[PDB]
RNA sequence: GUGCUCGCUUCGGCAGCACAUAUACUAAAAUUGGAACGAUACAGAGAAGAUUAGCAUGGCCCCUGCGCAAGGAUGACACGCAAAUUCGUGAAGCGUU
RNA sequence: GUAAGAGCCUAGCAUGUAGAACUGGUUACCU
């Protein structure tokens, strides 16, 4: 139920897109290890800390990109083995009837 | 589908020379320069006199081809994709025509989002077998001339009214009568007719390399720069890898060691492994034919 | 400005919104141009509300 | 040429599925292409007799 | 031996390991402006050798200026640039309070005497590719067969 | 997903009846029958309804 | 020809709520407005599941 | 920059301290490609004779509409040598074992 | 006898991109 309600909220957010229009400043930190070490890269360091602020959205701005573009259905997931029985033998008489 | 993944996939010559970065995250900011689907654009400034670089391609289009999202160079080596596929195979064959491209992108996006989220989904097994010529021209230290503000086009008309305050460079642009000037995004990304990669391959082809055994069945190796500080007991300990080793003549006066193997295939394999690579006891051992 | 940026984004250069929010065709339209340039109650409600406020 | 699709047919393989691979090495072998013979060949000759 | 530098590193998504930190804002931006102003800062890596405290940058200027930050009173104080001043706001078309340009450096920067001609040449090189002018070739061509 | 309002009612009934008959003949045939012949049985259903209306 | 039956229906999963909510469209109908935003539950006299559990 | 400095100490300069602490999709651009439903020529409404109401079906076709209404020629497209696994009888003539 | 293919013709709406890879070489024995 906790997993479902989140997806519900993300769907329902379209139904009222702008009622008390949104707020965004949880500016957060992330520690990152370049996996490139051999140092001439940070300056001599092994990690780097990055402060992420989310870009502030314009209230008065329409959707940006074309979404109506339409493409055919991709391949389905790999076929399952069919697991039937040996198969009943069929007669000429019943095949004709 | 949208892309929407946190914290981009970046190299170290674009992420900056400062270990303290402030970047902004825009949720569906631009469209991808390849995929043409919208993705999460991250904008940071590397250093002080830099350009505010941003990611150009999707997380997905970098997971396909193991590249950085803004320089479009290999995360491990720092080279164009045509050079790395030259030093590998080319079995991806990403479509370039329209409907095929969006169809392939949809299916590979389902493939990646039906997996872990850590490996270069097709490039992994071929990325095991590496260390071709690309390692001998891999860039050692970052080229921070990439992160650099463009030529002031008002200064080209001699009319830059900002003068000393303009954050764009007042220096010469490159002569357009140059192969190293055209450089489309998709040409750099698919590995097709990239002139930077052409010049890197022309340099790596004229890199010094093995010669064949000119006369038949001769396995004789002519070792110059042998050195008088090393021992022949370590030579066999390095050399029993290849096969049935025959006699090893040693001349420590000209610093030349003569080597014979069973088959000429083993001598060619030793030529492959040894030439211009092998440094034992911290001292370069040169091997030649004749 | 909003209403005729909506007009000019739809490439309807043969319509003209005057300064009192009257929408008139500049020329005599074909059937295809007339079907392309039919607006709905949203556009005309906003246009007539703006007519009342400009009065 | 002004159309969205359509040039995708000769340029590459249209909605290409690679054959699923396994248990037998299928990388060395390859097929020999068609002899052109562009001095006898007819549109009727490729499609065959209806 | 069947893994590379990227494949042997403890990575989380294709280029390394990324984990949420909780550094204090002031100290973070302090070391950030310390590197952006002078060229050195303390190391935010959490092990790297597990001994005391190393500086990561242009470490030669770090000991020269004692390892100071931007929030602290500096050692050097010399060679100030000279600017105009008219803080009165009483003379019209003479006031420039904080909009005071320096006395030495000035506005529009033409490149040079030769650089302009070279840029004219490079625009002319661009012009020959656009191409649009084509005279009707009346050049005569004859001889005696 | 267009709604079945008033002008789609009879067409949708005939669209769904035909699908029900498709399912029933796929399940009614025994194990080794050639799995063609759906179209012919649907033609017979159309004919039986026209003979029903024709008495 | 033009007049023809179906013999295959349309498959769901490729539009407006199907995979990424049509990549998060800002289009919504009047019928998609907030309405009946509170589930009623069965009370003690109605047929609450505690009342229905002990019963023979 | 301002102020306090029982700072040198004049009303000039300097010293210390306090407060104040990191804008910018960085352009007045250079470029770079794609579109319109208008003319201009050819062209002319689906249902086995003709004249025709329509309602659907399917998706790498969309348009007007706020529309899960409704229209767009029933909006258009759909017209196909429509061949998918898998064979056998009987008699006669000729050559062969 | 239509305002649509087709099909031509001329058109103009979006971008402010990513990128520039450039250096090394010796010779010698017995019949
Ligand atoms: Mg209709
Ligand atoms: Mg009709
Ligand atoms: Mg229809
Ligand atoms: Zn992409
Ligand atoms: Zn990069
Ligand atoms: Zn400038």
């Amino acid at each position: 139920r906790v997993a479902l309600e989140k997806s519900v909220s993300q769907k329902v957010a379209a139904a009222m897109p702008v009622r008390a229009a949104d707020k965004l400043a949880p500016a957060q930190y992330i520690r990152y290890t370049p996996s490139q070490q051999g140092v001439a890269f940070n300056s001599g360091a092994k990690q780097r800390v990055i402060r992420m602020v989310e870009m502030q959205k314009d209230p008065m701005e329409p959707p940006r990109f074309k979404i109506n573009k339409k493409i055919p259905r991709g391949p389905p997931s790999p076929p399952a083995p069919v697991m039937h029985s040996p198969s009943r033998k069929m007669t000429v008489k019943e095949q004709q009837e | 589908n949208w892309e929407d993944a946190d914290f981009p996939i970046l190299c170290q010559t674009c992420l900056g020379e400062n270990p303290y970065i402030r970047m902004t995250k825009e949720k569906y900011g631009k469209e991808c320069k390849i995929c043409a689907r919208p993705f999460t654009v991250f904008r940071w400034c590397p250093g002080v006199r830099m350009r505010f670089k941003k990611t150009e391609v999707c997380q997905t289009c970098s997971k396909l081809k193991n590249v950085c999202q803004t320089c479009l160079l290999d995360l491990e080596y720092g080279l164009p994709i045509q050079v790395r596929d030259a030093g590998l195979s080319f079995k991806d064959d990403m479509p370039k025509s329209d409907v095929n491209k969006e169809y392939y992108t949809q299916n590979m996006e389902r493939e990646i989002s039906n997996s872990d989220g850590t490996r270069p989904v097709g490039m992994l097994g071929k990325a095991t077998s590496t260390s071709d010529m690309l390692l001998k021209l891999a860039r050692t230290t970052p080229y921070y001339k990439r992160n650099r503000p463009h030529i002031c086009s008002f200064w080209v008309k001699g009319e830059c009214k900002r003068g000393e305050e303009c954050p764009y460079r007042h220096e010469k642009p490159t002569d357009p009568d140059d192969p190293l000037a055209d450089q489309n995004i998709k040409d750099r990304y698919y590995g097709i007719n990239d002139p930077v990669a052409d010049k890197l391959l022309k340099r790596a082809s004229t890199m010094p390399r093995l010669d064949p055994p000119e006369d038949k069945t001769i396995t004789t190796l002519y070792v110059g720069g042998l050195g008088d500080t090393i021992t022949e007991t370590d030579l066999r300990n390095h050399f029993y890898q290849f096969g049935e080793i025959r006699t090893i003549t040693v001349v420590q006066r000209q610093q030349c060691a003569f080597i014979q193997f069973a088959t000429r295939q083993a001598a060619e394999v030793a030529a492959e492994k040894s030439f211009n690579k092998l440094i034992v006891n911290g001292r370069r051992l040169n091997v030649k034919w004749g | 400005n909003m209403l005729n940026l909506l007009i000019h984004r739809k490439n309807l250069n043969y319509l003209h919104l005057d300064y009192n929010f009257n929408l008139k065709p500049v020329k005599t339209l074909t059937t295809k141009e007339r079907k392309k340039s039919r607006f709905g109650n949203a556009f005309h409600l906003c246009r007539e509300v703006l007519r009342l406020t400009k009065l | 040429r002004k159309r969205k699709r359509g040039v995708d047919y000769n340029a590459e393989i249209p909605f290409e599925k690679k054959p699923a691979l396994g248990f037998y090495d299928t990388s060395e072998e390859n097929y020999q292409a068609l002899d052109a013979d562009f001095r006898k060949l007819r549109q009727q000759d490729l499609d065959g007799e209806l | 031996p069947f893994r590379t530098q990227q494949m042997a590193a403890p990575r989380n998504m294709l280029s390394g390991y990324a984990e949420p930190a909780h550094i204090n804002d002031f100290m973070f931006e302090q070391q950030r402006r310390t590197f952006a102003t002078y060229g050195y800062a303390l190391d935010p890596s959490l092990d790297n050798h597990q001994v005391s405290a190393k500086y990561i940058g242009s470490v030669e200027e770090a000991e020269k200026n004692q390892g100071l930050t931007v929030f602290e009173t500096g050692q050097k104080k010399t060679e100030k640039r000279k600017k105009f001043k008219e803080n009165d706001a009483s003379n019209i078309d003479g006031f420039l309070g904080p909009w005071a340009k320096y006395v030495d450096e000035k506005d529009v920067a033409k490149p040079s005497e030769e650089e302009q001609k070279e840029l004219d040449e490079i625009t002319a090189k661009r012009q020959k590719k656009g191409k649009q002018e084509e005279e009707k070739p009346g050049e005569e061509k004859t001889i005696l067969h | 997903a267009k709604t079945v309002t008033k002008q789609r009612v009879e067409s949708h009934f005939d669209l769904e009846l035909r699908a029900a008959v498709m399912h029933d003949i796929l399940d009614m045939m025994p194990e080794g029958i050639k799995q063609n012949k759906a179209r012919t049985i649907l033609q017979h259903l159309s004919e039986a309804w026209r003979c029903w209306k024709a008495n | 020809t033009a007049a023809r039956p179906t013999f295959e229906p349309a498959r769901g999963g490729r539009g407006k709520g199907e995979g990424d909510l049509s990549q998060l469209s800002k289009q919504y109908s009047s019928r998609d407005l907030p309405s009946h935003t509170k589930i009623k539950y069965r009370q003690t006299t109605q047929d609450a599941p505690e009342e229905v559990r002990n019963r023979d």
